[PDB]
């Protein structure tokens, strides 16, 4: 904290700090394509949480010589956030998704597993943007959306063409109790009209 | 306006009657769309007193909408008047006192009136000269406790302390009134209140008794049941001590009852009323009453029928069912209530030591009987009963009355020959025959067909349509039952066949009949023919035009269709080549419509029509058909397709010179709907038998070479079920060639070149190989796994799972020369060890059972190598395997899986129990048996050894009770104390981050409190009523401040249990809101980035839902630090809503 | 609750969460550490402030008191601003901005020049030029 303002000269840190930050960033997605499932989630949540814990830290150790004097955003979280969301569009998302995809309908098959492992890049998604959520439905929760349905006209077709309409009405009830107890526990509140509807 | 109100005001008051009447339309008028309110309230009070009767109504209605716009003033003036001229001496004066009043009050929502009136009535209600005031006072007071019934702070005790001597009132008007008032005072009903009144009434109980007494208990019950639980114990035996009375008091004493079943459900003191009722049954001595008092009896037979559901075994075992069967002769209201009872019990039968199967069987004879008995009757209404219960007798299992049909066949002629019955009579007799009909064997209605054709065949004619309907399902149900194809049977039934054609075939023309009706005598037609026509030939060239012309109608046009369809899938030879030359563009000119339904169904009647029948099949029905497919085939409906591609499935294989014309439009819709995401399951099955007729049916223009073209020409120039789908296609297409061998090679090449080859084209091939590589042989040809290990060394993540289920499809093709070789690379590669463990589980699902089980012990020997593995993925992998591979022979494999639960180490049980929790799945399965007794071992072993075998057997507990929730039922009073035990705070890896202004806590059994509360989740949403409810409560009401996402699944839970069964939730709600309260008041520490303050948010949001749920229960008067409208949380109750 | 706090030359003074609620950078702490920019002189010049003027709703315009409280050598004041600069405050640091702005009321160049201890000659004609305006 002293040398946070011992420092000013006292204007270039700036391009240090994102050079540093975007270094690391790489360092920490190299080590990241041995896994793609059962695997990757645990991982990816807790380095994401160390991320999240070191920009918290790095926003409470040095918040004043960053934009006081008149004005990439300067705030250190909104440096940390910006690079986290254009560092992700490299392919590790299509397969972070997949996996996700995956141990989703593994979990509605009938068995239960722990849920922090998704919950943890699901509020990476919810609070990146600077809620502004501008990437997050532009192609995470729009593709998800996409596998939902996909998927759900599976489960009623197949439902429809083997079981009796009688079963039917009651696991569309399990099934939307089901999303309910998501939109409520699992992911945002900022859905439930749009997801209902 | 000032001047038009003037100017009606004056014109109005000229003593004139018509005027008066116009004058009061257009006010009402203007109403609907400081001293004119005076003028005008006067003129109306005024014109109460008037003598005419229209402008009287005219100035009462009028008063209700008033008060919206008066001012509030003189409201309490208007009001004393007319209370004043309540007492007066006129009674027409008194009904229009009323009448306004009642007006006031019903459009009433200023609230000094009502104050104002119960003080007023609180002495009016007092003794009284007159008892016409009397009876007016009791109504308006009733009509106050059904409409208000709000605050009353400081009102209630006066109104019953002045009631309660009206009690004693001699006229019974009065009394009923008096009662009626106190049950509408307890329903809007404070805290006390019910004690004082409920003391009163036994200190009052203990004197000369009388009816009021019981019917303003019962009646207070009624209205408010749910508030005595404590005065019961002494509530029966006064009833049981009074009821050994001579004379003829028991009827409210019995009504209590039922009343109070209704009301409380949990009390133990059923078996006493129950006896004292079963006693009570037995009273046998308009004069007599006799008849009637047995009515409450079966009243409340019914209500502890209706609610008890838990202890059918206690009901059965004793003499209760016998006493009710016998007790039948009796008057008929008695019967019509014993019978309703009965009835009710047998629809509660339906499940929701023996088993109330065996009980039942042996009461069927006395039943068969009883009814039997009952039979001999003149009554419609005892028919109408007797054949209701036998058809709920006959419902409720099949295979019933198996032994009595030669018995109770003459009853239901009777009923159906009769002349003196009714249409509902006759209705539910025909619905019993037929029922009984369907669910007993054939076998038990061969001889009976000659007794009951005739009554049948008689019946099929009447004028009403749903007795002609009912009439012709028995028909054809009887034409069913009498030849069975699936079993053989010895009977000639050459009478009857034209004695059902002829009905059949009369009852088939337009004669202005019902659109019901005639859809039966069409099924009818259609059933007979299909199971009976070779012996209808002269008709058969013949009648089936009506189906033809028919078919064009639209309100008759599934059914016809359906007949149609059972007509020609008949295993009996059905001629119809004549029709089909007509029939089929008929068919095919309905293609065009949006009608799902109708489009399968006329599909599959083509479908079965070509199949059956390819003789003669010209080329412009072909034409139609194809050129009908293209609006059929779409990506949102799949059955239609599904269905339509039967035809040329069909087509392929038996009519090989109609394909040339398929291309163009039909190709490219079937392309298109092959990549479509939705095709799985039978639709990929039907594509692989279309394209295996395609290939083998020798064309030109339509080989293999030319088709794989055009399939690859798209992929070298999507999502991943579009790759999978026309891989399937490709192995179906070059399936039916074995002897493939430039493409073999050419695949090869493709795959082994780099220049000109993207990962997409690779993984298809290898894809394709892998599909093909099923059941054909192709380890004759060298140089094979070079190239294949080439091609799977590939940096993209998309192409190891294929390469996986390619190298798993290879090896299943022939076990015994890739089984050596993959356990040896597996015992040998150490780096690719994923892609190995994935192909040996593709393998093992896939694997044959015959071609498996010589190789069961080695596969073992490996998989327990692999259990201690640093790599979750690996070892999950490998519990998978060992699960997967646990369902076949599970005598020798699962004994052995016992075996390590005490000789293995913490690691071996992990694994073990990992393995094990992939074996339960939602499906019955044949190990299903023997897990449910190996369970109570697997978890009685594992008590608490380590926190990961803890956590790993709480997610094995979870996944079983999700699974299959019945199957650990009987186990979980065993496990209820453990799953308990881990639920409360403990402190064992909980290091304290001390960095400085921020924290963060690093809690490792969250996990093992998150996987707890989920078992108690789904354990409530599966099976709430099987565990203690105050023990879950205080666990639920005690883990709150502990994490954020625990504080979200607890306010969820308490949410299902506020619209679950809210009983159990009522008794500690100050328990539960304080918690709430403490952390709503909860700011959150300014100055913390902004995420945190968005989940609060979430936070006081969850909290503000969760407390509106809570508060939707009835009982909402206790107010326990609640009345805090702060500015912080003054709109989050509209955010909530 | 009391908390401490550690002085620069190692000194104990005892602090309120009252007392220190309008702060904001040590308000992060109480929800000893080392701070060698302050010192035990401003240590209780700052306290005794903060407890005479702790509750408030949310001439010269300022309190008269501060007339008074404020009147030290320009070293202290040196002291003073830059340890509010370095605590964030805001009621201190805008009493202190407000003090000073009048003290530099209506003064000679060379008087204020002198004070602060800290561009003529070649420009200065121009500057006049070019602002008499006013």
């Amino acid at each position: 904290y002293t040398h946070v303002y011992n420092y000013c000269v006292g204007l270039e840190l700036y391009k240090r700090l994102k050079e540093f930050l975007k270094n690391y960033l790489t360092n920490l997605l190299k080590d990241g394509e041995d896994l793609m499932d059962e695997s990757v989630l645990k991982f990816y949540t807790q380095q994401w949480e160390d991320y999240r814990f070191s920009s918290k830290v790095l926003n409470g150790i040095c918040a004043y010589l960053n934009r006081h004097w008149v004005r990439g955003i300067y705030e250190i979280y909104s440096l940390a956030l910006v690079t986290w969301r254009d560092c992700l569009f490299r392919p590790l998302n299509k397969q972070v998704t997949n996996a996700v995809l995956k141990l989703i309908e593994k979990e509605r098959n009938g068995e239960t597993i722990n849920t922090r492992l998704i919950s943890g890049v699901v509020q990476s998604y919810v609070e990146l943007g600077l809620p502004t959520l501008t990437v997050y439905k532009e192609s995470f929760e729009s593709q998800f959306l996409a596998d939902t349905e996909r998927f759900y006209t599976r489960e009623s077709t197949e439902f429809l063409q083997q079981n009796p309409v009688t079963e039917y009405m009651k696991k569309a009830e399990a099934r939307l109790l089901e999303e309910q107890r998501r939109v409520q526990v699992y992911l945002h509140e900022s859905t439930q009209d749009e997801l209902a509807r | 306006a000032s001047y038009h109100i003037s100017n009606l005001l004056e014109k109005m008051t000229s003593s004139d009657k018509d005027f008066r009447f116009m004058a009061t339309n257009d006010l009402m008028t203007e109403l609907q769309k400081d001293d004119s309110e005076r003028k005008v309230v006067k003129m109306i009070l005024k014109l109460l007193e008037d003598k005419n009767g229209e402008v009287q109504n005219l100035a009462v209605k009028c008063l209700g909408p008033l008060v919206s716009k008066v001012k509030e003033y003189q409201v309490e003036t208007i009001v004393d008047t007319l209370c004043t001229n309540m007492l007066s001496d006129k009674e027409q004066l008194r009904d229009i006192s009323s009448i306004g009043l009642k007006t006031v009050i019903g459009e009433l929502p200023a609230a000094n009136v009502c104050k104002k009136i119960t003080g007023r009535l609180t002495s009016a209600i007092a003794k009284q000269e007159d008892v016409s005031v009397q009876l007016e006072a009791l109504d308006i007071m009733a009509d106050m406790l059904s409409r208000q019934g709000g605050l009353l702070v400081n009102f209630h005790p006066s109104i019953l302390t002045c009631l309660l001597p009206q009690l004693t009132s001699p006229r019974l008007a009065v009394r009923k009134r008096t009662i009626i008032a106190l049950g509408h005072l307890v329903m809007s009903c404070f805290v006390d209140l019910i004690e004082h009144l409920l003391s009163e009434l036994s200190k009052n109980d203990s004197m000369s008794t009388t009816r009021t007494y019981i019917q303003c208990i019962a009646a207070i019950s009624r209205q408010a049941g749910h508030r005595i639980g404590e005065y019961l114990e002494k509530i029966i035996p006064l009833v049981v001590k009074f009821c050994n009375v001579d004379d003829d008091e028991l009827r409210e004493y019995c009504i209590q009852a039922f009343e109070s079943f209704v009301r409380r459900c949990p009390k133990e003191v059923y078996p006493h009323v129950s006896t004292i009722i079963n006693i009570c049954l037995k009273y046998l001595t308009d004069d007599d009453m006799s008849w009637k008092v047995r009515r409450a009896a079966a009243k409340c037979l019914d209500a502890v029928v209706s609610t008890r559901h838990e202890m059918l075994p206690e009901f059965y075992k004793t003499v209760s069912p016998a006493l009710i069967s016998r007790f039948k002769e009796r008057e008929e209201n008695v019967k019509a209530d014993v019978f309703h009872a009965y009835l009710s019990l047998l629809k509660q039968t339906r499940p929701v030591g023996e088993t109330p199967l065996t009980m039942l069987q042996s009461q069927v004879p006395n039943i068969v009987k009883a009814l039997h008995k009952q039979m001999k009757e003149k009554s419609v209404k005892t028919r109408q009963c007797c054949f209701n219960m036998l058809t709920e007798l006959v419902n409720v299992l099949p295979g019933a009355l198996t032994q009595h049909i030669p018995v109770l066949v003459p009853g239901i002629i009777f009923s159906l020959n009769d002349k003196s019955s009714s249409s509902n009579l006759k209705i539910d007799a025909l619905s019993c025959l037929y029922v009984i009909l369907c669910n007993h064997s054939p076998q038990v209605f061969h001889p009976h067909v000659q007794a009951l054709v005739p009554p049948v065949v008689a019946c099929v004619g009447d004028p009403f349509y749903k007795i002609t309907s009912e009439a012709l399902l028995v028909t054809q149900q009887l034409v069913k039952v009498i030849r069975p194809l699936d079993q053989p049977s010895s009977f000639d039934a050459t009478p009857y066949i034209k004695d059902l054609f002829t009905c059949t075939i009369k009852r088939l023309k337009a004669a202005d009949i019902d659109q019901e009706v005639k859809e039966r005598a069409i099924s009818c037609m259609g059933q007979i023919i299909c199971n009976l026509g070779d012996n209808l030939g002269s008709d058969l060239p013949n009648t089936l035009q009506i189906f033809l012309e028919r078919l064009k109608n639209e309100i008759t046009r599934l059914t016809t269709v359906k007949a149609l369809t059972l007509i020609a899938g008949s295993p009996l030879k059905i001629d119809l080549r004549p029709v089909l030359g007509e029939g089929v563009p008929i068919l095919a000119s309905f293609l065009r419509k949006n009608q799902r339904a109708l489009k399968l169904g006329t599909l599959s009647a083509l479908d079965i029509l070509i199949k059956n029948y390819s003789d003669s099949l010209t080329a412009a029905m072909i034409d139609a058909v194809l050129d009908e497919l293209p609006p059929l085939i779409s990506e949102s409906d799949m059955h239609v397709s599904q269905m339509a591609i039967s035809f040329l499935t069909t087509l392929a294989k038996v009519y090989p010179s109609s394909l040339s014309k398929i291309s163009g439009s039909i190709l490219n819709e079937l392309i298109g709907l092959v990549r479509s995401p939705l095709l799985q399951g039978g639709a990929l099955s039907a594509m692989l038998d279309f394209f295996q007729a395609l290939v083998v049916t020798g064309t030109n223009n339509l080989g293999y070479m030319d088709l794989l073209r055009m399939l690859t020409g798209p992929v070298y120039s999507t999502h991943k079920q579009s790759y999978y789908s026309i891989a399937k296609c490709v192995a179906a297409l070059t399936r039916a060639c074995p002897k493939e061998g430039p493409a073999v090679v050419g695949q090869f090449i493709q795959d082994v070149k780099n220049s000109r080859s993207t990962d997409s084209i690779r993984l298809l091939a290898l894809l394709s190989l892998g599909e093909v590589g099923h059941h054909i042989d192709l380890s004759g040809q060298l140089e094979l796994k070079s190239v294949i290990l080439e091609a799977f060394s590939s940096p993209s993540e998309e192409v190891k799972s294929a390469a996986s289920y390619a190298l798993g499809s290879i090896s299943v093709g022939n076990l015994p020369e890739y089984l050596p070789f993959v356990l040896q690379e597996i015992t040998s590669q150490p780096k690719r060890q994923y892609l190995l463990l994935h192909s040996l589980k593709e393998i093992i699902s896939s694997a044959s059972v015959v071609g498996l089980k010589p190789y069961v012990e080695n596969i073992w020997a490996l998989l327990l190598k692999h259990c201690e593995c640093a790599e979750e993925g690996t070892r999950n992998v490998v519990a998978e395997c060992l699960g997967k591979l646990t369902l076949i022979d599970p005598e020798t494999l699962l004994p052995r899986l016992k075996g390590y639960l005490i000789s293995g180490s913490s690691y071996a049980r992990s694994s073990v129990v990992t393995a094990v929790k992939f074996t339960i799945s939602d499906h019955p399965q044949p190990i299903d048996p023997l897990l449910k007794n190996c369970i109570g071992d697997f978890l009685k072993t594992l008590e608490d050894p380590d926190l990961n075998v803890r956590r790993v057997a709480l997610v094995t507990f979870n996944s079983a009770a999700h699974n299959k929730p019945s199957l650990i039922r009987d186990l979980l009073d065993t496990v209820l104390p453990h799953l308990y035990n881990e639920t409360k705070v403990r402190k064992e890896l909980i290091r304290e981050v001390e960095m400085g202004p921020f924290k963060h806590t690093v809690d490792d059994g969250l996990d093992i409190r998150k996987a707890a509360f989920e078992c108690m989740y789904t354990l409530l949403d599966s099976c709430l009523d099987r565990l203690d409810i105050f023990e879950f409560l205080n666990h639920v009401e005690d883990g709150l401040k502990d994490h954020y996402d625990i504080k979200m699944l607890t306010f969820l839970m308490l949410v299902r249990l506020s619209t679950l069964c809210p009983s159990a939730v009522l008794q500690r709600l100050d328990r539960l809101v304080e918690p709430l309260r403490a952390t709503c008041t909860t700011k959150v520490k300014a100055n913390s980035v902004k995420q945190e303050f968005e989940k609060q948010d979430e936070l006081k949001r969850s909290a503000m839902r969760a407390v509106a749920a809570l508060l939707t229960i009835p009982e909402a008067e206790k107010s326990p630090l609640m009345s805090e409208f702060q500015s912080q949380i003054s709109s989050n109750p509209e955010l909530a809503a | 609750p009391s908390i401490k706090l550690q002085s620069s030359d190692g000194e104990i003074f005892e602090v309120d969460v009252e007392i220190a609620k309008q702060s904001v950078t040590i308000k992060t702490m109480l929800e000893p550490v080392p701070l060698p920019n302050v010192n035990a002189a401003i240590l209780k010049k700052v306290i005794q402030w903060c407890t005479h003027h702790k509750d408030d709703p949310p001439t010269d315009d300022i309190p008269v008191w501060d007339q008074e409280f404020l009147k030290v050598d320009q070293g202290t004041l040196f002291e003073l601003i830059l340890a509010a600069n370095y605590l964030d405050i805001k009621g201190l640091l805008d009493v202190t901005c407000k003090t000073v702005a009048n003290m530099i009321k209506g003064k000679t160049p060379e008087e204020i020049r002198k004070t602060f201890n800290i561009f003529t000659e070649e420009e200065e004609a121009q500057v006049r030029k070019e602002n008499q305006w006013c």
